[PDB]
């Protein structure tokens, strides 16, 4: 069935599984045109897809040309998700492949279900939760790799860094929804936060700073003072 | 004009012939109906005055043969029969005409209702979908589920509808997925009509007979049936002129002939208000669409 809190720890244990969230696949500008008419100019997206026991974002970059000459885009980008989605799980040996696909969003269903009818033993299932993933786009370096994008193309991040070597999948999940919660809510505040002592750097290698245990605390603290906020100056509480 | 006699009327029932019914009394003087139509199926079905669960019926064709009802007191309900001995029957029947103890089947010259509920509803097909091979008449109740029902326990007792489902591999051709699921289309005309049905009367006759299935016995899974077969011609986006034009006159029957009362149960709000106003066809079932606004807008 559907996920929501009461089965949160579901997510760690040993079944594989992946959230795909497709809200950035169909991405667009609107822009004034000469005769004063209003017109949409795509820009390049991506799919989410994350094992969120392992850290693994398979991020798939949709260039804007595979929109060129097609109807009812933001249809066609749920359809479009499923079949990347699908062929993802195809090239994937028998046993990386996901026992259960939880999408972010109830549209995605049917496209996913029907994609993966070859797949009977994989289990699409809803969330109830408002999990941040559309947030992702506020990750610097994800964003550049999009944005940057001539073709279409694949590209791996493990979203949580070295964290694993340190903490649980629980609490490397939490954190990174808590980030990406803050980074959703308040994009500059959060990334003053994460980024105000230039002595913390991001390896090469990685997407956040390198912080220490007590480091993540405070930063933690600060995300979610930072949330808390944003939510009283938009209720006036 | 045929005969369906009946040895005896043991127990109280509400007998239904087609679209028909009159209340019989424990041990009235009944024996059975006359002056049946020849050239449809029909449907003769049976609730007893005590147990109103289980509708049960028989359908049958008076051409196929000369059949009867006797109450069975062990397995406790109206049992078709075929007589084989045609003198005997012929005898049987006369001396209960003289005597007048049948039911007339009260058919109002006007009226074409059942022509037009079973326009292609064929006893042999009937048959494909009631496995009982040793009876030319088919015995169906309320509480018969249907072999894709099964799938998600008895099969001899099944009904053989055919299987109809949006998200499996018939339904959906490798590498059309989304324009398969947005326009079934191809699922109709090839995979159905082309590949199963062989034709649009076959398929229109299964249709029918599980409407009829639905509403004479409240067959859960026959309704579901009906529902299906409307559902994947109103969500193709080709379908040929004429099989839409009867479509509206097939269902504009049904809806004219369901009661008033037992709309809630037996129509489904998506289905309908999704092929009347979503769909590829939501302007191509003129009548269909006028009944059902002036006389369910509630569903709608
Ligand atoms: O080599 C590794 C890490 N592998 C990954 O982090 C990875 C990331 C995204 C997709 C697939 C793999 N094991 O410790």
């Amino acid at each position: 069935g559907a996920m929501n809190s009461s089965n949160y720890a579901e997510l760690f244990n040993n079944d594989i599984k992946l959230f795909v969230d497709d809200t950035n696949v169909y991405r667009v500008t609107v822009h004034k045109t000469f005769e004063g008419n209003v017109a949409t100019k795509a820009i390049n997206g991506c799919i989410f897809t994350l094992n969120p026991k392992t850290g693994h974002l398979f991020l798939k970059i949709i260039h804007t040309s595979v929109w060129a000459g097609q109807k009812r885009l933001s249809q066609l980008a749920k359809w479009k998700t499923a079949e990347e989605v699908s062929a993802l799980v195809r090239s994937l040996p028998k046993e990386e492949q996901p026992k259960q696909i939880i999408v972010t969003r109830k549209a995605m269903l049917d496209p996913l279900e029907v994609h993966m009818l070859d797949f009977p033993n994989i289990a699409i299932r809803p969330t109830e939760l408002r999990l941040p993933f559309s947030a992702a786009m506020s990750i610097d370096k994800l964003s550049d790799v999009v944005m940057k994008a001539t073709e279409p193309q694949m590209v791996l991040f493990n979203i949580y860094d070295d964290w694993l070597d340190r903490i649980s999948s629980y609490t490397a999940f939490s954190r990174l929804t808590l980030l990406l919660r803050a980074l959703k809510t308040n994009e500059e505040s959060a990334k003053m936060i994460l980024l105000s002592d230039p002595t913390i750097t991001i390896k090469s290698y990685h997407l956040w700073p390198s912080f220490t245990d007590e480091q993540w605390i405070t930063i933690e603290s600060q995300m979610r003072d930072l949330i808390l906020t944003e939510y009283g100056r938009k209720y006036n509480v | 004009m045929n005969t369906v006699p009946f040895t005896s009327a043991p127990i109280e029932v509400t007998i239904g012939i087609d679209q028909y019914s009159f209340n019989v009394k424990e041990n009235q003087p009944f024996h059975g109906i006359k002056d049946i139509p020849i050239g449809h199926v029909h449907v003769i079905h049976f609730q007893h005055a005590d147990n109103s669960s289980m509708r049960y019926g028989y359908w049958f064709d008076c051409r196929m043969g000369n059949f009867y009802i006797q109450y069975d007191p062990k397995d406790g309900l109206y049992k078709m029969m075929e007589e084989r001995d045609g003198a005997k029957f012929e005898n049987i029947v006369h001396n209960f005409k003289e005597r007048q103890m049948m039911v007339s089947y009260p058919k109002i010259d006007e009226d074409d209702t059942w022509y037009n509920l079973t326009e292609f509803v064929q006893m042999d097909k009937i048959r494909k979908i009631v496995r009982k091979d040793e009876n030319q008449f088919s015995y169906v109740d309320s509480s018969m589920t249907t072999v894709q029902e099964n799938e998600l326990s008895d099969p001899a007792h099944s009904l053989n509808y055919t299987v109809i489902n949006f998200k499996s591999r018939e339904a959906i051709r490798p590498g059309h997925e989304m324009e398969d699921f947005l326009d079934k289309s191809y699922y109709l005309n090839t995979v159905m009509l082309q590949g199963i049905f062989k034709n649009s009367s076959n398929y229109f006759g299964e249709l029918q007979f599980a409407f009829l299935n639905a509403m004479f016995f409240g067959n859960y899974g026959s309704s579901l049936q009906w529902h299906a077969m409307i559902e994947l011609i109103c969500s193709s986006a080709t379908v040929p002129k004429h099989m839409l034009d009867k479509l509206d006159e097939i269902l504009y029957y049904q809806i004219k002939t369901l009661p008033e009362q037992y709309s809630d149960i037996l129509l489904n709000e998506r289905v309908w208000n999704i092929c009347l106003y979503s769909s590829f066809q939501k302007n191509s079932l003129h009548n269909t669409e006028k009944i059902m606004e002036n006389k369910y807008p509630e569903l709608l």
